[PDB]
């Protein structure tokens, strides 16, 4: 049994069959699997032909847009000691990774970065979503616009003396036009002042009513000095038609933050085609837990 | 409980005297024992009652079923699942729950299967109890010289016991004085006729001597006395029942096929794991994560619906059997009949009816045959001659037995008749084709009768003649044909009378040897008209002197009789032989009768010959002929006692038609074992207590329901509540039919495996988002698959099943490599490719092309990356990409159902084509329809994305699996085509299950 089913020497069999059997079976499986592979490949090529290169066929799963942030906090918590320098390194490395893409050296020449209004403006349509007029042109976004959080003056960006910054960003969507709320009698309290139509407002607050007092002065930095995103950087034409495209950014400094205590800060964008979700805590708004323990 | 001392053949103290007997146990032959002494012994050794069986509680029989079949594979699966939930729970407060569900589900599949199998085994036990009836009985013992009737449980060894025709022998007695006493030794020894019990000794074998009465036997006619020699469990049938209880069950064939199935399934589990272990190490992973990967692949190779599907499969065939009155106590004993290849049967009570019936009749120099079948479905014997009428008058008058009061309801053959078995058989035949004997008897008043004499060897009587024109006297007499032949000189031919010349005397001799050679007992009937001139109507013929002419009578004709076989016995034996089943007769009856019944039922085909037959046909000694020229052999029990193991092997190896006669119960077991030592399945069919040890050791015991004993009924596995023998043929057919279907259902439930594990393998090796979730596999594993798999049992035959030879156990298994090559190798592969197609389509239509998916898993699963760029440059949050992955799981599950359509159709038939067999199975059609309705329901009901996580699909995605299905259908169709045109070719020895 044990030995014979492994190798007998009269019928010259190994495991059960002879050499010609193992060959017939191996050849059959090779031809069979080869045909299977060729069929799967053909059915995948016709799929590459069905879709378009400048536009995803379905855009219903990404609307409205989200709201991400740098730094990269795990569990949405930013906790660091003002003494130990090896505490906020994981944060700075991220912040830096994000801002390192807005370097002026990258934005140079006429293409594909054209100079746009230094003050918020309206939309800009560079035609349709075609290859007719080549690669489109995107507006330039300078680092310096963000005044105290730019890594150009205080590389750390604030984490060094108990005053952190948070660079907020709106998720890039193809053909998405941001629509801010109008001046009618119905509008939140906050939004009334500085109604710059061409600016999409972003405003942070405290999750709980108690924490209000423990949160100090939220100082927003942005294009034109407003707390929002200029409508001129829209819409987005997609990677293929707009490589080297930069999305606006908004810096937020949480000055006067109480020491040794977990503070829940919820930031929220406002606008018509903006809707929040009780399940996705990053759709339109975002939450951050800050605790500058020193 | 020494078995070797119980396996030995019975010994005794029969060859003794009445003085030696009374001197050994202590007892007055004329006064019996004293009451004080009787109680001293009653308390000294125990009541004369057999021990009750070893009982068992119901929670016990439920634990047995919980730790059985493959409930072990699943018990560990459950334990492992809850272990992972424990560790995952105490390690993090946010762990996935694919394990608390996977475990409660797995566990339910085991608890539910146990409840169903249980309910079945209890259903059969209740109907088994409603048959165990026990009306108390009491014996007649003589103590201090007085007769008293005491409970059967108070009889001891030594007292005097008297019996009377109609009562039961209480314990093993030693007859001391008898008065024409006869006993029925059919259940214990197997003797169809009543053996007379005489105080004298006759044979060295205790079962053959007449000076010993036995336990559970009954005294038919006469009265007798005797000293109790054996009492309680120490009796003959007590040692036999003790042997039955102290034997094993065996191991069913179906249980061995399932065990081999688990063997292969685990083989492939450790193979896929050690291989993906070396492969993962070749890719850069550490030893802890790689070890956990080997665990997940082994757990995926577990068919959970295979247990519930197999259980329901087996359960369906048992109901078809219960509709025709064939009840099985266990659940797997339903398949053993189909795999049987050697049926060992019993004669008395199983092959026969254990009741005497008039078989052949002689009259008008012509043999006439009568119907000897239970339901009277045959040929009449021409009731138009006057001779037959005179015969009816002779037998109906010269007979003293009468039906038992109150039988006006039962049929003419099954009613109770008080008297000998010969007068009863004659009374039944006359009452059958001559109407009411009670009026035939009152129509002619019996004047004087001279009872049967040991010297006269005849029974005669005179009665008045009902002829209103003839007031003479009629005289009738019956007896042995030789004695009656010496008392006649005329013959009633066609009505008229004729002389007894040697021509008809020789025709009578040949008729006597014809009915005698048939194993039947013949009797002669004659009558005569007494002259009213020499014996007027007033003269009284007192039974003292020669008042009737002994000679010069008128012989009318002979009347034979014998116990006939059951209606469907010859046809069933022929059907079994046609299917290649060796029929071997094993009975404890006289060989002269066993050989005749064997030739009459088909065991000894007409034409075959024994060594003695050849020696008789040639007129030479028996030691000269060669035993190889004899196909059939009659092995006597006395000779069987002195035979080696090899000799029995040669007896079964060289003789095709074997008949074991005069074999004791202990010997019956040796014969069954002699059949099994060589490699095959055995089915023993019996009824009495002598059959108890044979039914237990046989692969499957078949006990009679009405004519069977309680011990053999409790030790058997299948019961025939209607005592019909054709059920055996039905069983051997169903046993095969339900086998080929299990093959189909297993290949079906195994094909769906591959498309269930490949996604995870490409996930860990290729780094792509998870294609098939766990709650979806559960939905296919216990949803879609089941109804269809259950329906595959209702498939009819393809070719004649009652025409192929029995399956070889050492080579044709239930799950071979030819199946694995199909399910795991060819069909499952195509199904997996179709699933991966619908997947890529869903992700490409929303934005993730196939080039950007490789290498994304690490960031696709991060809960803190709210900006994942797709092939077009769009930014997707975490929950948004997860919704798409879930919709890909829903479409993957639907693709599985689509390919399962063609798999259920190619699994419907093994060889034949669909355009031949046909889609006449309504259950399969219902399975497909329900299988589709369930998938649509799980994908479009409000609230599934919160409970089960299945999102709605767009109508264009449901058509991504259709081409793969069509291809599966075309491939399997051409596969089944080359097998038909090319028998024995590559496609057959490579893909023919
Ligand atoms: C509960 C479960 C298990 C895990 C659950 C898990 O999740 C959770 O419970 C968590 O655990 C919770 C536990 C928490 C525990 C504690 C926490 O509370 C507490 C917290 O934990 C936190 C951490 C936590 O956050 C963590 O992160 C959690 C995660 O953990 C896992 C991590 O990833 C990872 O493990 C981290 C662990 C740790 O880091 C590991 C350390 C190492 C061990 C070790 O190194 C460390 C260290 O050294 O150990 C030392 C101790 C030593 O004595 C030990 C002795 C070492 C022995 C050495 C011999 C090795 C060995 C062994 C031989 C046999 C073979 C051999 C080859 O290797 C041979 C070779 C020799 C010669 C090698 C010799 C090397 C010597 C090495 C040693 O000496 C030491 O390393 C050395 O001493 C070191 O000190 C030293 O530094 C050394 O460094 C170097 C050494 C190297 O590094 C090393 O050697 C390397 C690299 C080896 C490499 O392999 C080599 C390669 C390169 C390669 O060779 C190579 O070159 N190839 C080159 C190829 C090449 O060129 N090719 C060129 C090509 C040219 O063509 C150096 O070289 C050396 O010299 C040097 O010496 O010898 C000592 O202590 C220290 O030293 C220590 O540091 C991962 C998880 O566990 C967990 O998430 C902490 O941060 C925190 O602080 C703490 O508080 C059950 C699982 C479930 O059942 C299952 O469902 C599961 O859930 C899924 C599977 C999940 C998956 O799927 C998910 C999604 C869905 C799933 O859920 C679905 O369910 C899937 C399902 C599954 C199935 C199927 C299907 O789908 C579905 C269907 C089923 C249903 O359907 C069915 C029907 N069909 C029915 C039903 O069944 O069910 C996914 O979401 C999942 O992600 C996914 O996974
Ligand atoms: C985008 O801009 C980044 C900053 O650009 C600088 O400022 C702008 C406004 C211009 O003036 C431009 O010309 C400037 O360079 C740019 O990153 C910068 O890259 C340089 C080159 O590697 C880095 O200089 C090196 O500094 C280290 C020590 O750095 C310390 O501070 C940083 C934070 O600033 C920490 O992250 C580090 O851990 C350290 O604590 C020096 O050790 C290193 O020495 C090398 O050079 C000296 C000569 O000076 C040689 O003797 C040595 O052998 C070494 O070769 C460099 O001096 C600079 O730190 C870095 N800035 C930041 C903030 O990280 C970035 O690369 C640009 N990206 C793109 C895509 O254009
Ligand atoms: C990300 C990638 C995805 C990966 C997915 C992988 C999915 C896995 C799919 C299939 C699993 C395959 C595992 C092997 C299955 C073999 C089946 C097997 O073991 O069944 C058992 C049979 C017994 O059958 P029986 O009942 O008739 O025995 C009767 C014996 N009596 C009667 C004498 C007692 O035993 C036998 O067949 C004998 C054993 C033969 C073993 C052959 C091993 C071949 C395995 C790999 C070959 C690879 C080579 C590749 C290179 C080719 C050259 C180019
Ligand atoms: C591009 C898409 C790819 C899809 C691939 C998957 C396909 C799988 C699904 C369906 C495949 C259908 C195959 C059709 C086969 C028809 C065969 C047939 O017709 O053979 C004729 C038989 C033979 O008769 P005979 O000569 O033996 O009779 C003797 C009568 N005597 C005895 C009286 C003389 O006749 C009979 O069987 C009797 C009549 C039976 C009539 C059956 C009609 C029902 C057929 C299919 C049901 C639909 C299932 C749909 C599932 C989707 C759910 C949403
Ligand atoms: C011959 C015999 C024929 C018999 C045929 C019988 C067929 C029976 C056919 C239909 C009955 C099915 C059960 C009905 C379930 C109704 C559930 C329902 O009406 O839910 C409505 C609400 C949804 O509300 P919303 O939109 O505001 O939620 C917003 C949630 N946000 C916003 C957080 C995402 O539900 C919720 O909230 C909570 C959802 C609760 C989940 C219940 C689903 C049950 C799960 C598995 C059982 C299915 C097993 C398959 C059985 C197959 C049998 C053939
Ligand atoms: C004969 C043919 C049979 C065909 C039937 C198909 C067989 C099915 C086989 C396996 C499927 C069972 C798997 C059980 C899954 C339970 C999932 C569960 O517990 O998820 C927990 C979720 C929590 O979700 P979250 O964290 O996102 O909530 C966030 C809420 N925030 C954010 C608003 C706070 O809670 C909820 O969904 C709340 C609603 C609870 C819904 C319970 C539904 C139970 C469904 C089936 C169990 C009964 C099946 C028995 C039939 C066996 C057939 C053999
Ligand atoms: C034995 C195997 C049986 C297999 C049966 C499979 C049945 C499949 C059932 C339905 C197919 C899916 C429905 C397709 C719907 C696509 C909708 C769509 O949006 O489509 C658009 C694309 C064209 O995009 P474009 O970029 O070129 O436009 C350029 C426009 N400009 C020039 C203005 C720039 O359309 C396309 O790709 C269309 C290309 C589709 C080619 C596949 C043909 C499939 C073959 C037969 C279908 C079954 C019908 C006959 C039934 C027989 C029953 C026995
Ligand atoms: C998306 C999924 C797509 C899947 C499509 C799959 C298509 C691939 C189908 C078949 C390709 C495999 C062909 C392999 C040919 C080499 C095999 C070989 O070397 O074989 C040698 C033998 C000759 O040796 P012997 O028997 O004389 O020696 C006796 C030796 N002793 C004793 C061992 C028996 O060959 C023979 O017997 C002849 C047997 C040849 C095998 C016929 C199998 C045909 C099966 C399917 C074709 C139908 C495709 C329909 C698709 C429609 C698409 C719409
Ligand atoms: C920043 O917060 C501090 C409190 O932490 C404010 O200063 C306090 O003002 C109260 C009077 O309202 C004094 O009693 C405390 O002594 C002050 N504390 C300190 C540390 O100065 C301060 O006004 C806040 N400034 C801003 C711009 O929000
Ligand atoms: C019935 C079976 C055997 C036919 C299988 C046909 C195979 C060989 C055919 C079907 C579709 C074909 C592919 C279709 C498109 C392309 C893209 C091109 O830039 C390179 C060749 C490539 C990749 C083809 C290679 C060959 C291919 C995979
Ligand atoms: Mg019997
Ligand atoms: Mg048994």
């Amino acid at each position: 049994g044990w030995k014979k089913f492994l190798w007998d020497s009269e019928k010259k069999e190994f495991l059960g069959r002879t050499g010609s059997s193992w060959f017939k079976i191996f050849l059959f499986y090779l031809i069979f699997y080869g045909c299977l592979a060729g069929i799967f490949i053909g059915t995948i090529q016709v799929l590459l032909l069905t879709l378009s290169d400048f536009e995803p066929k379905y855009q219903d799963r990404v609307a409205p847009p989200g709201l991400s942030h740098a730094p990269y906090a795990i569990k949405t918590e930013i906790s660091f000691s003002i003494s130990n320098p090896k505490s906020y390194e994981s944060f700075v490395k991220s912040m830096h990774k994000l801002m390192d893409l807005y370097n002026e050296s990258s934005q140079a020449g006429n293409s594909p970065f054209e100079d746009c209004s230094d003050t918020p403006a309206d939309y800009i349509k560079r035609g349709d979503l075609d290859d007719s007029q080549g690669q489109k042109k995107a507006c330039r976004f300078s680092r310096m616009w963000l005044k105290n959080c730019s890594g150009l003056d205080d590389t750390t960006y604030g984490y060094a003396e108990g005053k952190p910054c948070v660079v907020a960003k709106l998720n890039r969507i193809i053909g998405f036009y941001p629509k801010p709320l109008k001046n009618t009698t119905d509008l939140p309290e906050e939004l009334q002042a500085n109604y710059n139509q061409y600016v999409l407002p972003l405003r942070c607050a405290a999750k709980r009513e108690e924490d209000r007092e423990k949160i100090g002065s939220i100082e927003y930095f942005g294009l034109g000095g407003y707390a929002g995103f200029p409508l001129q950087y829209y819409p987005y034409y997609g990677k293929r038609l707009q490589k080297k495209y930069l999305q606006p950014l908004l810096a937020i400094q949480f000055t006067n933050l109480t020491q040794n205590m977990e503070l829940r800060i919820e930031c929220k964008v406002y606008g018509e085609n903006i809707d929040y979700s009780e399940k996705d805590r990053f759709r339109g708004r975002f939450e951050v837990k800050i605790e500058v323990k020193s | 409980d020494l078995d070797e001392l119980k396996k030995e053949v019975s010994m005794d103290d029969h060859k003794l005297s009445l003085d030696e007997l009374h001197n050994k146990y202590g007892t007055d032959l004329t006064r019996g024992l004293t009451n004080a002494r009787a109680k001293e012994i009653l308390a000294r050794d125990g009541p004369n009652s057999l021990t009750p069986p070893p009982t068992t509680p119901e929670w016990i029989k439920f634990c047995r079923q919980l730790f059985g079949g493959f409930s072990i594979l699943l018990w560990i699966g459950a334990i492992l699942c809850f272990l992972a939930y424990g560790i995952q729970a105490a390690t993090e407060d946010e762990p996935a729950n694919d394990n608390l569900y996977l475990g409660v589900v797995l566990s339910t599949v085991v608890i539910v299967t146990g409840c169903f199998s249980y309910y079945q085994e209890a259903k059969s036990s209740r109907i088994m109890d409603s048959f165990k009836n026990m009306v108390p009985q009491q014996a007649l013992v003589i103590r201090d010289g007085e007769k008293s009737t005491i409970n059967a449980e108070f009889v001891v060894a030594g007292d005097l016991v008297e019996v009377k025709g109609g009562d039961r022998i209480p314990a093993d007695l030693r007859i001391i004085s008898a008065h024409g006493c006869k006993v029925d030794n059919s259940s214990l020894t197997g003797e169809s006729e009543p053996q007379t019990r005489s105080p004298e000794f006759s044979s060295e074998n205790p079962l053959e001597t007449r000076n010993i009465a036995f336990f559970s036997t009954n005294c038919v006619e006469g009265t007798a006395r005797g000293v109790v020699v054996y009492t309680g469990d120490r009796t003959v049938m007590g040692r036999i029942a003790t042997l039955a209880s102290g034997l094993e069950v065996g191991r069913t064939p179906i249980a061995i096929e399932i065990e081999h199935f688990i063997h292969i399934i685990t083989g492939v589990a450790v193979f896929l794991g050690v291989s993906f272990f070396i492969l993962s190490l070749i890719l850069g992973y550490s030893w802890l994560e790689a070890v956990i990967f080997l665990i997940g692949i082994i757990v995926a190779n577990v068919p959970e619906g295979l247990l519930a599907t197999v259980t329901v499969c087996l359960t369906l065939t048992a109901k078809r059997m219960a509709r025709k009155n064939c009840l099985v106590k266990n659940l797997e004993a339903v398949e053993t009949l189909g795999s049987t290849s050697t049926i060992c049967s019993d004669k008395t009570g199983t092959l026969t009816q254990n009741r005497m019936t008039v078989a052949h009749m002689w009259f008008d120099n012509q043999i006439h045959e009568a119907d000897t079948t239970e339901n009277q479905s045959g040929a009449a014997f021409d009731k138009t001659s006057a001779t037959w009428s005179a015969l009816s008058r002779i037998a109906a008058l010269c007979n003293r037995a009468v039906f038992q009061a109150g039988q006006d309801n039962v049929p003419i053959l099954k009613r109770s008749v008080a008297g000998d078995a010969s007068e009863s058989a004659l009374l039944k035949c006359i009452e059958l084709c001559c109407g009411s004997v009670q009026g035939m008897r009152d129509r002619n008043p019996k004047i004087v009768e001279i009872p049967f004499n040991s010297t006269n060897k005849y029974q005669l009587s005179i009665h008045e003649n009902e002829k209103s024109s003839e007031s003479r006297y009629l005289l009738v007499m019956k007896g042995a044909p030789e004695r009656i032949l010496d008392r006649c000189s005329t013959i009633l031919l066609n009505g008229a009378e004729e002389p007894l010349k040697e021509d008809m005397k020789e025709a009578f001799q040949n008729a006597y040897l014809e009915l005698g050679g048939l194993g039947e007992r013949v009797l002669g009937f004659c009558h005569f008209a007494l002259p009213e001139d020499k014996y007027n109507e007033g003269y009284p013929f007192d039974a003292d002197e020669p008042n009737f002419p002994t000679t010069d009578l008128c012989f009318v004709g002979l009347m034979a009789m014998i116990d006939p076989p059951r209606a469907a016995v010859p046809d069933a034996v022929g059907k079994c032989r046609s299917a290649g089943i060796k029929v071997i007769m094993v009975t404890g009856d006289h060989p002269i009768t066993a050989k005749a019944i064997a030739k009459g039922v088909g065991i000894i085909s007409e034409g075959n010959e024994t060594i003695e037959d050849i020696a008789a046909r040639l007129n030479i000694p028996i030691g000269q002929v060669n035993p190889r020229d004899a196909k059939a052999c009659v092995v006597h029990g006395s000779d069987l006692k002195d035979l080696s193991t090899e000799v029995l092997d040669d007896i079964l190896h060289y003789h095709t038609e074997i008949v074991f006669a005069r074999t004791s119960p202990q010997q019956k077991l040796i014969i069954v074992e002699g059949c099994q030592r060589q490699g095959a399945i055995v089915a023993v069919t019996g009824d009495g207590v002598n059959d108890s040890p044979a039914l237990k050791k046989a692969d499957i015991g078949v006990a009679m329901g009405i004519s069977g004993s309680d011990v053999s009924k409790q030790a058997a596995d299948m019961i025939l509540l209607d005592d019909n023998f054709a059920s055996i043929v039905t069983g051997v057919e169903e046993g095969r039919l339900i086998f080929d279907n299990l093959k189909k259902s297993i290949a079906y439930t195994l094909t769906s495996n591959i498309p269930e594990i490949t996604p995870f393998l490409v996930f860990i090796i290729g780094n792509v988002p998870l294609p098939l979730g766990t709650v979806t596999i559960l939905c296919i594993d216990l949803g879609t698959d089941m109804v269809p798999a259950i329906s595959l049992a209702y498939e009819q035959a393809e070719s004649d099943i009652m025409k192929r030879q029995p399956r070889n156990p050492k080579t044709d298994k239930l799950v071979n490599e030819r199946l694995i090559s199909m399910a795991y190798g060819q069909i499952g592969m195509i199904q997996a490719l179709g699933g991966f197609f619908s997947y890529f389509v869903i992700l490409a239509e929303n934005g993730f092309l196939p080039m950007d998916l490789i290498g994304k898993r690490v960031r696709w699963d991060d809960r803190w990356i709210s900006d994942v760029e797709d092939s077009f440059g769009q930014q997707w949050t975490y929950e948004q990409r997860k919704i798409v992955e879930f919709t890909c799981h829903t479409s993957f599950f639907i693709s599985i159902v689509v390919v399962q359509w063609a798999d259920l159709i190619i699994c419907k038939t093994r060889r034949n084509s669909i355009f031949q067999q046909g889609m006449k199975n309504k259950i399969l059609i219902f399975g497909l329809f329900e299988e589709t309705a369930l998938a649509a329901f799980l994908s479009y009901c409000p609230g599934t994305d919160v409970a089960l996580r299945m999102y709605p699909l767009k109508p264009s995605w449901w058509f991504c699996a259709f081409p793969y299905s069509l291809i599966i259908f075309l491939y399997d169709e051409m596969r089944r085509f080359i097998i038909r045109r090319s028998p024995g070719g590559w496609v057959e020895q490579e893909t023919y299950y």
